[PDB]
């Protein structure tokens, strides 16, 4: 322990990027 | 520091959970 927040903002921005992924597959099927 | 797993749990679980989810989305779209 020492930079939880430093750790924690990798956490959250690769869980955009994820969701980012997880909408352009359902657009990928869903539209296309 | 009394908050590391707490907040890591919540990611993680949202991470592991998308991927879960993104793998086997794309899984589907391969065949379609």
């Amino acid at each position: 322990c020492g930079g939880v927040q430093a750790e924690e903002q990798k956490l959250i921005s690769e869980e955009d990027l994820l969701r980012k992924r997880r909408e352009q597959l359902k657009h990928k099927l869903e539209q296309l | 520091c009394g908050g590391m797993r707490r907040k890591n749990d919540t990611h993680q679980q949202d991470i592991d959970d998308l991927k879960r989810q993104n793998a086997l989305l794309e899984q589907q779209v391969r065949a379609l």
